[PDB]
RNA sequence: AGGAUGCCCCCUCCCGAAGGAAACCCCGGUGACGGGGGAGUACGAGGGAGGGGGUCCAGGGUCUGCCCUUACGUCUAGAAA
RNA sequence: GCGGGGGCGGUGGGGUAAGCCUCCGCUCCGAGACGGGAACAACCGAGACCGGGGUUAAGGCCCCCAAGUGCGGGCUUAGUGUCAAUCUAAAAGGGCGUCCCCCGCCCAAGACAGCCGAGGCGGGGGGCCCCGAAGAUGUACAGGGACUAAGCCCGCCGCCGAGACCCCGGCCCGCGGGCCGUUGGCCCGCGUGGGGUAGGGGGGCGCGGCCGUGGGGCAGAAGCCGGGCCGUGAGGUCCGGUGGACCCGCGGCCGACGAAGAUCCCGGCGG
């Protein structure tokens, strides 16, 4: 089974964006959430994602839904997940 | 008499003029308004229930009357014929015919098979379109479930789907 | 000791022997996979093992059914042994029919295809005593279980179909559970 | 006096089985093969013909950028020889581009000059003299969507609007 | 009686119709994918030149693999019937 | 030739209906190759001189089988179903089975089940599925494997895929022009030129002889057996073996002039 929750890390498994990394910031429903694996860290733009097309990772931050880019960059500090995130699987 | 289903569609055009049509039926029902006909009377009835056919095709006189009796007879047991007003609204015009081998019935009868296969007369059907209004009922809106069953009823001797519609008068 | 590995179906080698550990996967989803692989690879030979742990999605009474159907109803009023249908019940010999379904009929290269192909119960104690066996999973052909859903093993179709049969080898089984155990 | 809007009109259907009407106005039309194009004026009788045609053919309004493209890549001359630039120059036009823009924006009446055209000395003739006055194109690149079905439905007969130059494009 | 000034392999060079990629970078889409560059590029039927290596090549009999394939003549709307 | 046929449309007219009878119109088969349709004259695509390259049409892309176990949402639990027709199916009626849309009423937390505290009742309709649904050689038939999606609905992306379309080389044809002493030959140009039964038109090959002309043959003619080369082809020519006296090229002319078939005739010979 598949756990995505706002804050985890994922990888991009389709699209132009595939294996590089990104945070899940907000829910739109049962199937689409919202990621910014932001563009200035990993090259993933803001946007809704398929649950189908992530994998999660097993790290996480914590914040708020729908968190700003600004914020997803502060918890990522604090998490030092800067170098993992900017690394691209495959 | 053979299944409605050999009569049910509409394969060619109406054959309704009785001074060319040689022995043409009688049309046997005996009466197409039920109830209280009196449109004085029939001030007092608002509820307008209407048995409207869903297909196109043809339906005998036969059939017609079947749902006619049984219609008629659900409305006097259980609403009273001073609570009602019943009409058939379709008339059979159409004369449907037959080709078979008989009695005397003309010398071009008594050739077999397909040989001078334009047949003789059978019965009358009348020839509806969708849409068309069957039965037409003007009832007080208390009695809105027996004259809901009563269309049922009417509806399972006709040869075609139908559907009722209820509104006000 | 086995290593579990998932097969990349672009890096399929061209020669040699793949090992495929059957459990979990969808019979029909692998019977293409493998008859697909036979056909690419003409040199290539495939052993499945674990036939027995194949999964039939669906309803336990409607594939038992369909399986007493298949070997009661089917056969030939004609000389049986040399013209009628001969219909497998044990469940690798079931899975090889499956694949030959697949296959092309007829011909030289579907029989070739077939012959490339072997098919086991459990994990053979000849496999099992090598070095390094390599096993294999083909994810596409793999059943993705979900709550509420039916779907029944070749396993319990066999003891369906041949009750005696499936006792014998359950039986040996059991009897050889501690040498296998110990390799 | 009125200058009608210019069409390309392509024919997407083939010869065999299509009824009589619409191939004797294909014919008229000058679209006597699959995959002819042609470039018409959209006069009323022209849009009455085409028209009739519709459920055979696609058409639009065709860019003078897309009309100087075809000329150079499919464009003919009599004897099946290519159409050249020198050629155009020859006869006075100074650039494909040019006499597209002419044709398009309405200074020349016709792309390919009349059978009963003669050339004199010295003038710019109002045509490419000699010209064939169709065009046979390619098979349209990663193909169609539906020969069998309005454009409007998700199909490719029909009206096209200015999606026929795309369409020629992929078919140059 | 045919070619052996042949045939085949490899390499290299030149030209080349219609057609025509890939990594990678950039823009967009949930996505399968589209677009700008890479690039009318690498390549591409075929047409020329040369180098080395080998002996037969064409053709014929039979067999095998893959692909294709419903005896003939006749009346007939309609023949494997 | 005066036997037509298929598809679609005129509720064509008739008929219970019919792969039924009889009219009208387009198209296709007959007389049309080829791709798809599981086979299949006329359903879809499409029109084929020969060879090669490429791109597409119908349709398809889990395997059989080239191309996707392609993408988003939703429905189905019946292996229902598995992408138009030929082609193997299904009705009235019943079902909150399940997903959903709408409407009337009650609940102002004193509503539906028998003080409790949050929704309840009734009606209409739509989607899929279930019952209705019973046959005769052999399996959930409608291609098979099988599939819980590889089914169905609303949309979407790419790809595969003909002889069609584009390109190259070769061939031939129609028409026009030109040159050569010509019952004819050659060259050039143009053609949204290149299917074809009956039938009409044009040219050529072969067999026996005759009028001419030029030759071969005992150092081996005709005939026969196998083989190479030429020609789209009818056919021609040459090589090796056998054989033992006639034969052939070219122009012209003439016929008792070309066989695969007639329950063909005669002879020989088989299983
Ligand atoms: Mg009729
Ligand atoms: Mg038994
Ligand atoms: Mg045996
Ligand atoms: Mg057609
Ligand atoms: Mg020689
Ligand atoms: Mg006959
Ligand atoms: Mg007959
Ligand atoms: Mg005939
Ligand atoms: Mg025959
Ligand atoms: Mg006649
Ligand atoms: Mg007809
Ligand atoms: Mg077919
Ligand atoms: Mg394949
Ligand atoms: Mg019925
Ligand atoms: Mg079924
Ligand atoms: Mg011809
Ligand atoms: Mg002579
Ligand atoms: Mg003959
Ligand atoms: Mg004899
Ligand atoms: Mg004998």
């Amino acid at each position: 089974v598949k756990v995505i929750d706002v804050g985890r890390v994922v990888v991009k498994v389709l699209g132009r964006e595939a294996g590089r990394k990104a945070v899940v910031v907000d829910i739109v429903d049962e199937n689409y959430v919202v990621i910014t694996g932001p563009k200035s860290l990993s090259g993933v733009r803001r946007r809704r994602v398929n649950i189908n097309h992530i994998e999660p990772t097993d790290k996480k931050i914590e914040i708020k839904k729908g968190a700003s880019d600004e914020e997803v960059l502060k918890a990522l500090e604090a998490a030092g997940l800067v170098e993992y995130m900017k690394e691209r699987v495959k | 008499a053979r299944p409605a289903r050999c009569y049910r569609r509409i394969k060619g055009p109406p054959y309704t003029r009785e001074e060319y049509i040689h022995g043409a039926p009688m049309i046997q029902i005996p009466k197409f308004d039920m109830g209280t006909t009196s449109a004085a009377a029939r001030a007092a009835f608002t509820m307008v229930a209407k048995l409207v056919a869903e297909e196109r095709g043809q339906i005998r006189m036969q059939a017609l009357e079947a749902a006619r009796q049984i219609s008629s007879k659900y409305l006097t047991k259980y609403v009273g014929d001073a609570n009602y007003y019943l009409r058939l609204n379709v008339v059979p015009h159409h004369v449907l015919r037959e080709n078979r081998m008989l009695a005397m019935a003309g010398a071009d009868r008594l050739q077999e098979g397909m040989r001078l296969a334009f047949g003789s007369p059978a019965g009358r059907a009348a020839r509806v379109e969708p849409g068309q209004v069957i039965f037409y009922v003007e009832f007080k809106p208390e009695h809105l479930a027996h004259v809901k069953e009563a269309l049922r009823r009417a509806a399972s001797k006709l040869p075609i789907p139908t559907r009722i519609v209820v509104e006000p008068k | 000791m086995i290593v579990k590995k998932v097969l990349d179906l672009s890096q399929i080698p061209e020669k040699g022997e793949i090992v495929i550990d059957a459990e979990g996967h969808i019979m029909g989803r692998l019977a293409s996979y493998v008859a697909k692989i036979l056909l690419s690879k003409p040199e290539l030979r495939v052993v499945v093992v674990n036939a027995e742990k194949l999964v039939v999605t669906g309803d336990r009474k409607m594939v038992v059914e369909w399986f007493m159907r298949k070997i009661s109803e089917w056969r030939t009023h004609y000389n049986p042994e040399k013209a009628g249908p001969k219909i497998p019940r044990r469940p690798d010999r079931v899975f090889k029919r499956v694949v030959r379904g697949m296959l092309p009929k007829k011909v030289e290269s579907g029989r070739d295809a077939l012959k490339r192909l072997r098919v086991y119960m459990s994990i053979p104690l000849d496999f099992i005593q090598r070095r390094r066996l390599v096993l294999y999973e083909v994810p596409a052909a793999k059943l993705r279980v979900r709550p509420l859903m039916q779907f029944v093993t070749l396993e319990e179709v066999w003891r369906s179909i041949d009750p005696a049969a499936w006792e014998k080898w359950n039986k040996a089984k059991e009897v050889w559970a501690k040498k296998i155990k110990q390799a | 006096k009125t200058v009608y809007p210019r069409y390309a009109v392509i024919r997407l259907r083939g010869i065999p089985t299509t009824p009589g009407d619409i191939a004797a106005t294909l014919d008229l039309l000058r679209l006597r093969r699959k995959f002819t194009m042609v470039v018409v004026v959209g006069s009323p009788s022209v849009m009455g013909m085409i028209e009739r045609v519709n459920d055979w053919v696609t058409w639009g309004e065709i860019d003078a950028d897309t009309l100087a493209e075809v000329l150079r890549k499919r464009g003919r001359i009599v004897g099946d020889k290519p159409l050249t630039l020198e050629y155009l120059q020859k006869w006075g036009w100074n650039s494909f581009e040019e006499v597209a823009l002419a044709y398009i924006s309405g200074e020349i009446e016709t792309l390919a000059c009349k059978k009963d055209f003669k050339a004199r000395e010295g003038q710019r003739p109002p045509c490419i003299p000699y010209l064939k006055p169709f065009f046979r194109l390619h098979p349209p690149r990663g193909g169609l969507n539906s020969v069998k079905l309005h454009f409007s439905v998700g199909g490719d007969l029909g009206y096209r609007g200015p999606l026929i130059n795309d369409l020629i494009k992929r078919m140059l």
